[PDB]
This record gives structure tokens, C-alpha cells and sequence, in this order.
RNA sequence: UUAAUUGGAUUCAACGCCGGGAACCUCACCGGGGGCGACGGCAGGAUGAAGGCCAGGCUGAAGGUCUUGCCGGACGCGCCGAGAGGAGGUGCAUGGCCGCCGUCAGCUCGUACCGUGAGGCGUCCACUUAAGUGUGGUAACGAGCGAGACCCGCGCCCCCAGUUGCCAGUCCCUCCCGCUCGGGAGGGAGGCACUCUGGGGGGACUGCCGGCGAUAAGCCGGAGGAAGGGGCGGGCGACGGUAGGUCAGUAUGCCCCGAAACCCCCGGGCUACACGCGCGCUACAAUGGGCGGGACAAUGGGUGCCGACCCCGAAAGGGGGAGGUAAUCCCCUAAACCCGCCCUCAGUUCGGAUCGCGGGCUGCAACUCGCCCGCGUGAAGCUGGAAUCCCUAGUACCCGCGCGUCAUCAUCGCGC
């Protein structure tokens, strides 16, 4: 066929296998407790999410 | 013949009243209960890089998230047990009923 | 274990409320009300203009709860829609009125005017909106208004003040509109009364 | 520095005109009365109103 | 230097920084091979458009293409516009966010008054404060934002609560020693005393005493006290400037590429090496090295996972596997320290770089270019010129541990 020449493999590790579900950016991925966010975008959807800067 | 009731919450305040409504409920009959037991909390805390750069000094947010708990313990009795699944919790409480 | 089941919720409102946010926003979207009940979701929409969101005789309130159910995880979604409480007293749809009145044409200092009229009309004790970007030439420009009581620095002014942001697309490029409001209601630290 | 603070000293100083047979040169007595006579919600603060309260008690049965 | 060794940042305020520990991916670089044009129109097209394949060449490998002919029925990049997408240019076109000046004490307004005016006054003087923090005097009188207040944690006490936490006293059974008058250890009933967990409340105010200052604001020194004079450690950064950094996190104008500057796959590179520099780790030994034995933590984390307990192996590891969605089960019986013996000031029983041989684990793949174990090998280094950094109390030095990153990999970051 002729679409098989745009697909990705399926990756299971590495820093291919994961994304932001916010931005789609790859690298500084936070992985705790399940987030799938980046630091970037972590910082300002946080209060939101209702996490607070006690000190 | 006796239930345990768990309960958890972000919010103190809500965790009280509910909590406070089970203890009225039971006395309002006669019926054993063992006290609401305070669990210890759970700190969620999460600390990053504030630039989105790397130029200038590092400096660091540090984000928390707190979630406390509740253990109650009370003995089944079909005039209470339908009053206590009756009470409905706001939206921001997670209770759990179980059969020891 | 039950920190993930808590932090699974919070994401699923956050995708929500920005996917609605981007989507609504000529309806004067002002936040959303997710409550679960043993036959599904009631999902409660908070805007201005519901006609818009409703669209014609149904046809996009039915859009809304499909994308809901398969873009999203929400599961037997019944989607209601209701009118914002105190259009005056909110920040984001303050905001959001006042980027789309650029958008039309109106000059900066009009708009500005305009709006903090109204919000110190419908009684609140202070506002301040800041209005940047390619205003009047090529070098970009900060700009100020302000009038009444505002705190700024400290743990009062997190939790009682309402705060709010907005893009405008112009022509030339965007420009950010910033805006705090205190509402009547808000007590300061050190305002003490005697009793008699 | 112990620099009292200027809403303290005018609310103190209003409390004193007003009800000028109410405190003595005790703080305990003038902690009870001051939390009972107002609003204040903080611990501290009703602390250093009384404190001033007392000073202006017995620096005008002095008679300066 | 190279086919490429992709780019940003250069005094403080670039150089274990971009959460930058890159085998593939990441990826932007180099060699090579493939794929993609909504919507309009032109050629063409059921006398079948576009599209898909058993075998075999081409090829790194490929119905990609060719050979060989079979399958499918309606649109059409061979042509013209246009568009998708762009880690392509511009941070000197912008938004948002961040560093620094600086957690410094500043920046302003209403009315009056002075000056032709730009401006001034208030915001100045004396004393005081960490502070434009206060008290008096004043052509000023009054206000706003910042400072303080505020929010989180630690230290002392009281009430409520008793499980998955705690075990002192009392009771039953079993097993040990000096044979048991006495002293221990487990288990069961039983209790919430004590510790702990976490809701509420108390407690400190320059309040008391003596001085100085003005008799004011305050300062200095004492008692009592768990705590004494922002009680201690943190969060929160005003009006603005820096054409400071970031369009290579996302948002976005203009300019470009638009059958390649877009989208995939294979192999290389970012790991090169006469040399200059930053930050560290290991040492140069006795204020030690080795061998045997004895002690005492806290923070955190676990279902794509933590794994006790049994068996096999010299080790690294291998085969089974209880319990755990967790105050219950597990990571988890730290090191510096103490006791006994060997070595006696030496390039050594100091140091452990470099290299040979062999054995393992993760992974689709370990050569370029991963981590671990056994035997062998045994480099420089004997305390450091001119210069120069950090720190005021449970602080600095010394010692290990947890989490992030993570299939595997910690001389790093954030905490204990
Ligand atoms: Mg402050
Ligand atoms: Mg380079
Ligand atoms: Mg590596
Ligand atoms: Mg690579
Ligand atoms: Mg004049
Ligand atoms: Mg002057
Ligand atoms: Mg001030
Ligand atoms: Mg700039
Ligand atoms: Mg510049
Ligand atoms: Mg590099
Ligand atoms: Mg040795
Ligand atoms: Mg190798
Ligand atoms: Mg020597
Ligand atoms: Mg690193
Ligand atoms: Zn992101």
C-alpha cells in the first residue's frame, strides 16, 4: 500500500513512547501519580487542578 | 454484623459534616459506634523549574495537594444501615461501605 | 491506589473546561458544574447567551454530548444550560467582552473606560484591567487603568480576588487584556468594627 | 523594631473613649473584654490591642 | 577536526544551564530510499478513471518500481490556482512566563498654595525603625499601592477520638537460665494508660520590674517562663526599567519552502582530540589501610509495579512464589561510630587510573556507544605560586539514605 510509508511504529519506552496530552511535546514529561503533563504546561493548570504553593 | 465506613476528602470542612451526620444518626437510635479515627493525611508534592528558558538563576515552585481521611466503625442494624445510605455527600467526598 | 483515583477526576474537568472555553466563546462561556448521579452525568454550562449554545433547534447540544461521550470519557452525559450569576463580578467573562470589543474596532481607552464604569456600577470595591501589545505603532506598549480598593501582595489577595486573561487576534498581531476585580463583599485583615 | 501598628492604635484608641470605665491595669481582664467587644478574629492581634489598652489606662490614671 | 560533529546562553545575572543521565525514538544535523495537494477548474475516463496484488529482478530491504497478467468500479497533480503541514527566518514585530535592579523602600493621587515655565510642595527637619516603620515641628491638609498585617510548618499544654497505630499494669498457657525464692522470651484474652495520628482550644502582650531618652516614639538590662522582644524557617516581589532570555513548551503577525524547508523508514553523528577554562569526585596516608565481631534513623515510593519466604550458584545473578490498590504487605537489620588482631612512616598492606582473560542482566538491537561480577595488571600523586569561594547554631564541616529522570544507566537536581 501506500499509507504505510506515514505511519509510526508502536513504541513501548523511550522517549518516543510518551507525549503531553496538553501540547503534544516530547522530553520533560511529569510521570507522577499518572499526570501526562509538561513542566510547562503543569505550572499553569495547577491551581486548577487544586494544588497550592503553601510554602 | 458490623460495617466499616471509609471516608476521604480534599476538603476538611465537608468530611466533618458528613461525619457529623453519621454520629447524629446513630445516636439517634441506639446503636455501638467506634468512633470517626483520623488516618493520616496524604501530601502529594510536586516541585518544578519556574523559566521556561534555561538563562538566570534556578529558582522552584513547590506544588502540594492534601487529602484527608476518616475510618468509622459501626454495627449493622437494617433501622440504621438504611439511614446512613440514604445520606448523599457533596461532590468533592469519596465514602466506601463494607461487610467485616 | 486512591491519590490516582483523585488526580484522574481533576484532569478530565481540566481538558473539559478548556476544550468548552476555546469552544463557546462567542456565547460568553463562564465555567462548568460536573455532578455524578447512579443514571450518569449532569453536566451544568454557565453562559450568557443560550440560544448559541443550544444552535437552531438542538443540532449542537446533541454535538456536545456525543463529543463528550467519545472524545472524552464522560459516560451518560445530560448536558443543561443555565445563565452566569454575576456577569459583572467575573473576571475571565469581563475579559473576554473586552478582547472582543477590540476585535470589532473600538479604540483601547473606550473599551477600558467603558467597562470599569459598569463593573464599579454593579458595585464592586475595586478594578484594574491592563491592556499590552502593538497599540498605536510597531514598538509594543504597556497601558493601565484603576480606580478603587485592590490588594495585591499577600494571602488575601489569592483567595478574594478574581482574575482573568484574554487574547485578541487583530490584523497587526495579538494583544493581551488583563483584569482584577474585589467584590463587595471581600473583608480585609485589618478592618475591625466596634460592636455596639 | 516593636513598632505598634497604626489600625491597632486607633481602634485601641476608640475603645478607650468609648467605654472609659471598662478596663483596668490588668491584661487578662482587658484580653476578655476586648475579644467580647469586637469582631477580631485573630488571636494576636486582640493580644497587642489589649497591651495598648493597658498602657492608656495607666498612663491616664497618671494623669500624664 | 569532520560527510555531519544540529542549535540557544558569555561579568555578577553563560559554562551538572535549556529539568540536556541522546544506543533506536527524542532530532532539529549527515548519506540514502519512499509518501502526501481540502475546494475550484483543464486533459482524460464504465470501449473502465483513480487505486491493490502470488511469483522474480532492481535494491541495505522493499508490488517503491520493473518483468509476468490478474484483481476494482468514478473520479481525475499529467496542467493551472489554492491549501495542509513547517524544531525554516525574525525575542529588534508581539502575547504569556522567567532572571536582575531588589523582599530594596520605594511609586503616586484629590484639593489648596509657590513659579512666566519645565517643575515644586505634601515626600522636608530632629530623634527612632528591618521598613516613606513611628513620634513631635512645619503651605499644607488628607488618601492609595507597596512594608506590616496575612498563609503553611516547627517547639510547650488541655479536650475529643482508639484502627490497620500503641503494650504499662492485671490474667491463662508454653519455653529457657544460677533449679528457681528469683529473672527472661513468645502467644492468647484484655485495655487506650503511655507513644503516635489529627480536629478543636490555650499560651507572649514590651504585659511585669529598674534605667536612658522628652514626660512621646522607642532603646538597654533583669525576673517568671516550653518559648522574649518580625519567637524560629518558609510562601507571597509595588509603579517601572533592562530593545535582558524564550517564537526550539504552547498561543500569534509578517516573510519564506510548498512535490520540498512537509510526513515516514534504514544506517551514521551529537560520545571526534596537539590544546585553554568552569563546577565536582577520588587521593596524596596513622586525625590511617585490612580482616573478624557489636550498635542506633528519617523523608519518600509501589499494580506496565513492591516483592517477603524456600531452593540453586563463589559472585554478579537464576527457578518458584505469600501478602499488598497499602497507619495492615513490601522497598528496609544505613554509614560515619565502638571492640579484638595484622601492617609501623614506606611510592608502602597508601593510591586505583590504564589494560588482558572469563562470567551475567535490560532491550527489537550493546561494534561505534550501556551497566554489573571474578582473577590478573599497578600510572600521576608525598599538602599545592600569584590569586580566590562558602558560612553566625542544631548553622558550617564530616556521613550515608529517599524521590525525579528511568526498559537498562547517577560523581547531577530536589529533599531526609
Ligand atoms: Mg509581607
Ligand atoms: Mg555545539
Ligand atoms: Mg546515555
Ligand atoms: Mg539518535
Ligand atoms: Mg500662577
Ligand atoms: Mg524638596
Ligand atoms: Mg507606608
Ligand atoms: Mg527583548
Ligand atoms: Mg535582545
Ligand atoms: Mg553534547
Ligand atoms: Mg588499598
Ligand atoms: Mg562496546
Ligand atoms: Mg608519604
Ligand atoms: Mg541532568
Ligand atoms: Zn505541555
Amino acid at each position: 500500500a501506500k499509507a504505510d510509508y506515514n505511519k509510526r511504529k508502536p513504541r513501548k519506552f523511550g522517549k518516543g513512547a510518551r507525549r503531553c496530552i496538553r501540547c503534544g511535546q516530547y522530553g520533560p514529561i511529569i510521570r507522577i501519580h499518572g499526570l501526562m503533563l509538561c513542566r510547562h504546561c503543569f505550572r499553569e493548570v495547577a491551581p486548577k487542578l487544586g494544588f497550592r504553593k503553601y510554602e | 454484623q458490623k460495617a466499616r465506613i471509609k471516608l476521604a476528602s480534599t476538603n476538611v470542612r465537608s468530611l466533618e459534616e458528613v461525619a457529623n451526620q453519621i454520629k447524629q444518626i446513630a445516636e439517634r437510635t441506639g446503636v455501638r459506634m467506634s468512633g470517626p479515627i483520623p488516618l493520616p493525611t496524604k501530601r502529594i508534592r510536586i516541585v518544578t523549574r519556574k523559566s521556561p528558558d534555561g538563562e538566570g538563576s534556578a529558582t522552584f515552585d513547590r506544588w502540594e495537594l492534601r487529602i484527608h481521611k476518616r475510618l468509622i466503625d459501626i454495627e449493622a442494624d437494617e433501622r440504621a444501615m438504611r439511614q446512613i445510605m440514604r445520606i448523599r455527600v457533596p461532590e468533592d467526598v469519596t465514602i466506601e461501605i463494607e461487610l467485616i | 491506589a486512591i491519590e490516582r483515583y483523585f488526580i484522574r477526576e481533576a484532569v478530565k474537568e481540566m481538558l473539559i473546561d478548556e476544550f468548552l472555553e476555546k469552544e463557546l466563546r462567542r456565547a460568553g462561556y463562564g465555567g462548568l458544574d460536573i455532578k455524578k448521579t447512579p443514571l450518569g452525568t449532569k453536566v451544568i454550562i454557565f453562559a450568557a447567551n443560550p440560544g448559541y449554545v443550544i444552535g437552531r433547534g438542538g443540532r449542537r447540544i446533541r454535538e456536545l454530548t456525543r463529543i463528550l461521550e467519545r472524545q472524552f470519557g464522560l459516560e451518560n452525559p445530560q448536558i443543561d444550560v443555565q445563565e452566569i450569576k454575576n456577569p459583572y463580578l467575573n473576571a475571565k467573562v469581563q475579559a473576554v467582552r473586552i478582547a472582543q470589543a477590540l476585535e470589532r474596532g473600538i479604540h483601547f481607552r473606550r473599551a477600558a473606560y467603558a467597562a470599569m464604569r459598569a463593573i464599579m456600577s454593579n458595585g464592586a470595591r475595586g478594578v484594574e484591567i491592563r491592556i499590552s501589545g502593538k497599540l498605536t505603532g510597531e514598538r509594543a506598549k504597556s497601558v493601565r487603568f484603576y480606580q478603587g480598593y485592590l490588594a495585591k501582595v499577600g494571602n488575601p489577595a489569592e483567595t478574594l480576588v478574581s482574575k482573568g486573561y484574554a487574547q485578541a487576534l487583530l490584523k497587526l498581531g495579538v494583544i493581551g487584556v488583563k483584569v482584577a476585580i474585589m467584590p463587595p463583599d471581600a473583608r480585609l485583615p485589618d478592618e475591625i468594627e466596634i460592636i455596639e | 523594631g516593636k513598632i505598634r501598628q497604626g489600625f491597632i492604635k486607633r481602634v485601641a484608641r476608640e475603645l478607650f473613649n468609648k467605654y472609659p470605665n471598662e478596663f483596668t491595669r490588668d491584661f487578662e481582664h482587658n484580653k476578655k473584654k476586648v475579644e467580647e467587644l469586637t469582631n477580631v478574629t485573630s488571636k494576636k492581634i486582640r493580644n497587642r490591642i489589649a497591651g495598648y489598652i493597658t498602657k492608656l489606662v495607666r498612663m491616664k490614671e497618671e494623669g500624664k
